RNA sequence: UUGAACAGAGAGCAUUUCCGGCAGCAGAGAUUUCAGCUGUU
């Protein structure tokens, strides 16, 4: 007769040595774990109030702010921590967002600075020092575009010249400004559109589709040639610079006031527009948009990608910023402060983790991309968990209760009572229409991301 | 965790051996195991050095059985699949996360280098290129080290490029070792000797230049003795002069050593090299005289370049002419230096061709002995 | 993705499309499934340990004639030692209780004698002298707290033993259990409510109304977390706190139910009654599998053990049976094999406590050990092959120490479950609702199915259809018209009485033309 | 359970092992401990006959204010209460229901009774001498320590005759007769 | 902007080249091992 017992020897659990962590034996039998459904789902749920706590998204504003406020918010794409502000006293400042504190201020122009970029130059007779000096172009009212160089302390390679480089001078104003992102060109708007050089002092070529005023400019960052412009008769018109030609004209039923492109994609862009939307558009086919984002009150007054392209950013006149996944048309976090103004320039850092936003009460601030996520580097035991409470989240985010908790946010009283009155605004066209439908057999079932539209020049 | 994550690696091999007739699963339960205490002990707090050699261990014993039942169970000599290849991958792991872990285990960076090389077919050059570039930039002033690089480049590639790199980048980071430098002689007379050889082959077979000289060996030396002697002067700093006297017999040593590399150097221009560092000698150094420094270092040069007149040719084939010519340039040493200095390097000279000659050949055998024992005497 | 032996315990079971996205995704999530179970599956290579067994070599060899003295004299020393027998002649009988570790030991006599050890150290953490009857103790999620059914009100001790509270909302409990995961403590006894108290915030969760006079069993459901209830009139009622009727009656025995056990797997339940009857049921599917009936004596207690061996008390004596919870009929338990039949399950175990009565059973949790309280206090039998080897470190460690302890407790407190996801089926958390649409209804079907209901009206579509075949007898108008109320007169009652005269007329011409 | 960590906190506000709300501040356990009540179930016998005073007293109060069955029956329970000794006074009818407390009923208990008499440096002194069997309240010796003292009868609570404690005091004062057994 | 020569890295991609079978010779290393050669498969 064999009889055979559980032994354990203490060796294999409890360690000899004290210094030793003690031996984890696992089995991975369903028997011993019960309750899967309901634990993950409990865990998920203790995510999604974690996440509340932790929502936390104010990082901080950008010095003393202008005098004034700030309309021409303008990236550095080539450096992390480097931003350009414009404001509407004429005064145009170069940060840098690490220290909070700004390299220079000028008192560039003497009427609003309708437009900012950040440029690399490239002249026939000289190279530019780009490791030691960055370079800003800036357009104004008055009639001029300025070109600046400001002293960098980024390197220590070395133990110049900070200000007015080249003056471009004009015939009319100038409403935006965009450079070009692998030549020396760049195009600014106001009644024509103009491609310029940083070699020539005038004009090198005439862009302008009809007689009509041009307000915002974005050349494609992938696709460097395409560049695209809005008007003020409700008109997106795209250009290409290897035909030298406006490629296609739209025209929608109000004013669209901020484009973006794609930078993973090179033939979708964002439209910020005065319908209180924004919509996602694909070149090829402009007969209809790819989707419609729809969460703000009041006009939409600048959008901007990640640099992943999986979300936009949108400011907006109702004081608020939102932003949105690509995939869906409604928005996932909104951002507000009574202290904030109208939002008129919103932009999306190189990091894809933090959100630039100027106001019309002359402050830049800074805002976590997550509100919940934090930027210290991460041990290996809290990525994994907190890569584990993300995929809970998503898994169960089609529930009661998680989904009540995770679409809370404290929402101004203005935008919400805006809220319920547009709610019962589209209800009542919801009733009109349904009377028509009923008193017309055949009526045709236009598309919400047809809606828009009003034409295109090029019939498809 | 890290070690249920490592078991789970270790599990696609104990489902290759189990496929095959090799190991039954209650065996692979009793390595997984062992395996399990190791791997805990590895990656748990208090780990030594000596926990990874004993799992390096009973992975190679683990090899070694399993080579036996696959010997006899399915009398094949490896199998095509994973098992064979995975115990090996397995052991560089551990050596890699050993020597990730503990740099500064000079014996376990070894182990891990002969084992590399030990498996010399599925291994590769660029892997053992990479070893010693991570043991080289964590250990630069490790002389051994840069001179078993530069030994495996050469036996094994026979790469004298890179051996020549290796050892002047080690002479950069080392100037002060005198090993390294002599390492560096050795190789470029290895190299000249095997270019000469070569020649001969090819001239054999079918039907000058200072490279056959030696001449880079020789400023080896020339900038050898000045850096050693700079840096031991460093490394050491009337009592200047005293110092300097104490330099001087330091590298004095070191240059006599040079020689005797230069006498194993048969093949090798002996006289030439020879000449040039008795040259170097002759000229002053350390801001005095070297005859009136060290006159029993200078009669002991005398001496040496006496006696290596004739030491290269053989004692039975020796010339009486060429035993007369440094016969007679011991006599005029012996009237340039003082009595008690002349009578000295008699006394050496006489030995010297006593233990060359008179031991070799008899009197009665030799009829030149006879005159050879007659200069003896007069000596 | 290698198919595997063991793969059918790490199986989950579950309750063609144009769209080119989904269809990678449900082909991505199949991917998925299919190698994370067949990655579960390969990890039995890295458990330590293996179960026991009593194996007989000749044909004379039985293993129910194996004697406890035989046995500790063959198993090793540690073993043997935890085997341990406590001579408690005062105060019995003593009803004993383990930690789900097994690293603490819970009796409690009959007389007030409540004490809390650490049996395996042979350290003493708490003794009451109560003086008062003391019918069951439980531990709470550590052997920090248990819970006491004194004589008329459930008192809850900390470690050392001093009373933290006094829970007048329990009245004469005689059954105390507790579920780990959402700390609740359920009580069942003389007045014929099972009520669920939350340990960790104090309120009250459930008082649930059983309506069969006093309880006469309970178990848990270690997978589902349901409360088996056994009553006097031989029924076993199942319970949820969010119900106030029970979810499932059983009628298992004919009178009082004894005894109820539940196998760590949830699937299998054994019952015995006062009919001498011991029965052995499906849970998930609600059948029973095998009834023994006419044991020699009532079976007292049940107990089922982690491996499945399943033990049966009667009076002084203690037998268990081996494999005796699968489907088929060769597994009935019973005592003889007639002339050695293979086919019969002749018991794997029994021991005879003479002079005595055993009070309760509980099988040592990751030991092969049966522990047995009775009139004079505990013993400890070896079963080999009993508890489960391997267990997990995660869940349950009894080799835990006290900061171990401490992170688990809020670790577990953290995620403590609702009392409301307690079902019947643990995979109900995450459905889709059962009065809800099968397929998903867009903007367009949803209007369309709003345009269908205003049309149905119209197209008179709400009330039945005239059907001249079918009898006035069972047709449908008739019985619409009969189950309408008789005063009230509506529209639709009207268009129904209409076409039911239409239908009554044409049923009557095609009778008078046949006729 | 060791300390909470601030996110743990918000996630665990209601969590308490040792304060529950039906335990009602452990007034029952205070009570006790300040008159050493052995017995666990006297709190809540007391706590019943108290609740019974309160409900007879709120029934007296919804009778109308000028009714003679109210005045007699509240002069007769405050004139009952009092004699054995649970009100202090007979002034007021709020007292009925401000001033019957279960502390008030165990204030009544004999060691309580004979710490306020002196006879006893602490109420636990005066239980272990009850039990030890030195007390008794007229000619009969009382070793309960619940035994519950009237007004009247507190004019027999003395020592019992041959008892150490009585000779030792009376040693004390030198005025120890043996003739009368002290 | 392209070409050429040079020096490389191990750091990517491809291979429808060869080698991880056997026999024999011979060398070297620490009686065995190692790669190599000559045949064959």
């Amino acid at each position: 007769m064999k009889i055979k017992t559980i032994k354990r020897s203490a060796d294999d659990y409890v360690p000899v040595k004290s210094t030793q962590e003690s031996q984890m034996p696992r089995n991975l039998n369903p028997e011993l774990h019960p309750f899967e459904r309901a634990r993950e789902y409990t865990k998920a749920l203790n995510a999604t109030k974690l996440e509340r706590m932790f929502a936390k998204p104010f990082v901080g504003q950008l010095g003393y702010g202008h005098r004034d406020g700030v309309y021409a918010i303008a990236k550095n794409y080539g450096s992390l921590n480097k931003l350009a502000t414009g404001s509407a006293d004429g005064v145009i400042k170069y940060w840098n967002m690490s220290t909070r504190e700004e390299f220079v201020s000028f008192k560039a122009h003497y009427g609003l600075v309708t437009g900012l970029c950040v440029t690399q130059p490239r002249f026939h007779d000289k190279k530019p020092d780009l490791k030691s000096q960055n370079f800003m172009l800036s357009c104004s009212d008055d009639k001029t575009v300025k070109l600046w160089s400001i002293n960098v302390d980024d390197y220590s390679n070395k133990n110049n010249e900070e200000g007015l480089i080249r003056t471009f001078d004009g015939e009319s104003a100038f409403q935006g400004i965009d450079s070009h992102r692998e030549n020396s060109t760049f195009a600014t708007g106001g009644a024509k559109i103009h491609l310029w050089d940083v070699n020539r002092l005038k004009p090198v070529s005439d862009l302008s589709w009809g007689a009509d005023n041009i307000t915002s400019l974005k050349f494609n960052q992938n696709e460097t040639d395409i560049l695209a412009s809005t008007g003020s008769d409700n008109s997106i018109v795209l250009y290409d610079l290897r035909t030298n030609s406006p490629t296609q004209k739209i025209v929608q039923t109000m004013r669209t006031n901020a484009i973006c492109w794609n930078p993973m994609e090179a033939f979708n862009f964002v439209t910020a527009n005065e319908d209180h939307n924004a919509y996602y558009y694909d070149m090829r086919n402009l007969s209809r948009s790819l989707n419609v984002f729809k969460d703000h009150v009041s006009a939409v007054m600048d959008v901007d990608f990640s640099p992943t392209g999986d979300e936009i950013v949108t400011g907006s006149y109702d004081k608020s910023i939102r932003i949105y996944k690509t995939n869906h048309g409604h928005s996932r976090e909104i951002y507000h402060t009574k202290r904030m103004q109208h939002v008129f320039q919103v932009k999306y850092s190189m990091d894809s983790k933090y959100i630039i936003s100027g106001s019309d009460d002359g402050n830049v601030r800074l805002w976590r991309s997550k509100a919940w996520e934090r930027s210290n580097v991460k041990t290996t035991r809290e990525k994994n968990k907190l890569e584990y409470d993300e995929k809970l989240k998503e898994r169960f985010r089609h529930m009661p209760e998680i989904k009540r908790i995770s679409r809370h946010r404290h929402v101004p009283q203005v935008i919400k009572k805006a809220q319920e009155i547009k709610n019962i605004e589209l209800s009542s066209i919801k009733r009109r229409e349904a009377n028509e439908r009923r008193t017309r057999k055949d009526m045709p079932y236009i598309s919400e991301r047809k809606k828009q539209i009003v034409g295109t020049v090029h019939k498809y | 965790s890290k070690t249920r994550y490592y078991l789970e690696q270790c599990i696609p091999e104990m489902d290759d051996l189990v496929e095959k007739g090799l190991f039954t699963k209650n065996e692979v339960s009793l390595i997984m195991k062992k395996r399990t205490d190791f791997e805990h002990r590895l990656n748990s707090r208090g780990s030594s050095i000596n926990d990874y050699i004993k799992y390096i261990n009973y992975e190679s014993n683990v090899n070694k059985l399993r080579a036996k039942r696959c010997k006899r169970i399915l009398q094949v000599k490896k199998t095509n699949s994973l098992s064979d290849w995975s115990i090996q991958q397995r052991i560089g792991f551990i050596y890699q996360r050993g020597t990730n872990k503990f740099p500064q285990d000079l014996k376990f960076w070894a182990m891990y280098l002969n084992y590399m090389k030990a498996r010399g077919n599925q291994t590769s050059y660029k892997k053992i290129h990479n070893i010693y570039n991570q043991l080289l930039k964590l250990h630069p002033t490790n002389v051994d080290i840069w001179i078993s690089c530069a030994k495996y480049e050469y036996e094994v590639h026979a790469n004298f490029k890179s051996c020549r790199n290796i050892f002047q980048n080690g002479l950069r980071f080392n100037p002060d070792v005198p090993k390294l430098w002599y390492e560096y002689v050795k190789f470029e007379l290895n190299f000249i000797t095997k270019l000469i050889n070569r020649r001969k082959v090819m001239g054999l077979i079918n039907e000058t230049n200072p490279a056959l000289r030696g001449d880079i060996a020789l400023t080896i030396f020339d900038v050898c003795m000045k850096t050693l002697g700079k840096h031991y002067i460093n490394k050491h700093k009337k009592m200047n002069i005293e110092l300097n006297k104490e330099t001087l017999n330091y590298l004095f040593s070191e240059s006599l050593r040079y020689i005797k590399l230069f006498d194993e150097f048969l093949d090798l221009e002996r006289d030439y090299l020879i000449n040039h560092v008795l040259q170097f000698w002759k000229n002053d150094m350390y801001d005095l005289s070297l005859r009136k420094d060290l006159p029993e270092l200078y009669l002991k040069t005398v001496m040496i370049d006496i006696t290596l007149n004739i030491r290269y040719m053989p004692v039975e084939k020796l010339d009486i002419d060429q035993l007369q010519l440094s016969v007679k340039k011991y006599f005029a040493y012996i009237s340039k230096l003082d009595s008690a200095s002349v009578k000295s390097l008699k006394n050496e000279y006489r030995s010297y061709l006593q233990d060359n000659y008179l031991k070799k050949m008899n009197a009665e055998d030799d009829p030149r002995y006879k005159i050879l024992d007659l200069i003896i005497s007069k000596l | 993705i290698k198919e595997r032996e063991n793969q059918n315990k790490f199986e989950r079971s579950t309750y063609q499309t144009k769209d080119k996205k989904l269809r990678a995704g449900l082909k991505k999530i199949d991917e998925q499934y299919k190698k994370a179970v067949s990655s579960a599956a390969a990890t039995d290579y890295l458990l330590p340990e293996s179960n026991g067994y009593l194996e007989p070599e000749n044909e004379l060899e039985k293993t129910f004639k194996v004697q406890q003295s035989e046995i500790k004299s063959s198993v090793d020393v540690s073993t043997a030692n935890k085997a341990l027998d406590l001579s408690l002649k005062e105060f019995g009988p003593y009803h004993i209780k383990y930690a789900k570790n097994g690293t603490h030991l819970l009796i409690t006599g009959r007389k007030g004698h409540v004490a809390s050890m650490d049996w395996r150290k042979g350290q003493l953490r708490a003794e009451l002298f109560l003086n008062e009857t003391c019918h069951s103790a439980t531990y709470l999620q550590n052997e920090q707290y248990f819970a006491v059914a004194q004589k008329k009100y459930t008192f809850i001790y900390d470690h050392e033993g001093t009373e933290l509270h006094r829970l007048k909302q329990h009245i004469e409990a005689r059954h105390l259990d507790f579920l780990p995961y959402h700390y609740l403590l359920v009580t069942a006894g003389e007045t014929g409510w099972l009520k669920y108290h939350d340990v960790s915030t104090g309120q009250l969760v459930s008082e649930l109304r059983t309506k069969a006079g006093p309880t006469m069993a309970m178990a848990q459901n270690p997978w589902n977390a349901v409360m088996h209830l056994g009553h006097s009139n031989g029924t076993v009622s199942l319970w949820s706190p969010s119900m106030p009727e029970p979810l499932v009656k059983l009628l298992s025995a004919r009178g009082p139910v004894n005894s109820i056990a539940i196998d760590r797997s949830g699937y299998y339940m054994a019952t015995t009654g006062a009919d001498r009857s011991m029965k052995i049921w499906d849970i998930r599917n609600f059948k029973q599998l095998h009834s023994v009936e006419s044991l020699p004596t009532p079976g007292t207690n049940v107990s089922i053990s982690d491996t499945g061996l399943l033990a049966l008390s009667r009076g002084p004596h203690v037998t268990l049976w081996k494999d005796a919870l699968k489907l088929s009929g060769d597994s009935k338990p019973c005592f003889g094999s007639m002339g050695g039949n293979p086919h019969r399950n002749t018991p794997y175990m029994s021991h005879l406590f003479a002079g005595n009565k055993v009070e309760n059973l509980g099988f040592v949790p990751f030991e092969d050990l049966l522990g047995v309280g009775h009139q004079t206090g505990i013993t400890n039998l070896i079963v080999p092959g009993a508890g489960e080897a391997n267990y997990d470190a995660l869940e349950l460690n009894p080799f835990e120490t006290k900061k171990q302890r401490q992170e688990q407790e809020v670790r577990t407190l953290l995620n403590k479950l609702p009392a409301d996801t307690i079902t019947l089926d643990p995979n109900s958390i995450g459905s889709v609702d059962k009065r809800s649409s099968t397929i998903r209804l867009n903007a367009k079907d949803l209007a369309q199915t709003t345009m269908d209901a205003n049309n149905k009206a119209k197209t008179n579509s709400d009330i039945p259809d005239v059907k001249p075949d079918v009898k006035g007898k069972n047709s449908g108008l008739r019985s619409f018209l009969r189950k309408k109320t008789q005063n009230v007169i509506d529209e639709r009652k009207l268009r129904v009485q209409k076409q039911l005269d239409k239908e009554k007329n044409i049923r009557k011409r095609n009778h008078q033309i046949k006729q | 359970v060791r300390k909470l960590k601030h996110h743990e906190q918000k996630l665990l506000k209601k969590v308490d092992f040792l304060e529950w709300k039906q335990d009602q501040g452990h007034r029952d356990t205070q009570v006790m401990r300040t008159y050493h009540i052995q017995n666990r179930e006297d709190y809540h016998k007391y706590n019943r006959i108290c609740g019974d005073i309160r409900r007879l007293a709120n029934k007296l109060s919804l009778l109308p204010p000028t009714d003679p069955f109210r005045r007699k029956h509240e002069q007769l329970l405050l004139d009952k209460l009092y004699a054995m000794g649970v009100l202090t006074t007979k002034s007021k009818i709020s007292d009925l229901e401000n001033k019957v407390t279960v502390s008030a009923i165990c204030r009544r208990r004999l060691p309580v009774i004979m710490h306020r008499l002196k006879m006893a440096e602490t109420i636990q002194d005066a239980v272990k001498f009850i039990e030890q069997g030195h007390v008794r309240v007229g000619p009969n010796l009382i070793n309960d320590p619940a035994y519950l003292v009237t007004r009247n009868m507190e004019d027999y609570v003395t020592w019992v005759d041959n008892s150490k404690i009585k000779k030792t005091l009376l040693r004390y004062r030198n005025q120890i007769d043996d003739f009368d057994f002290s």
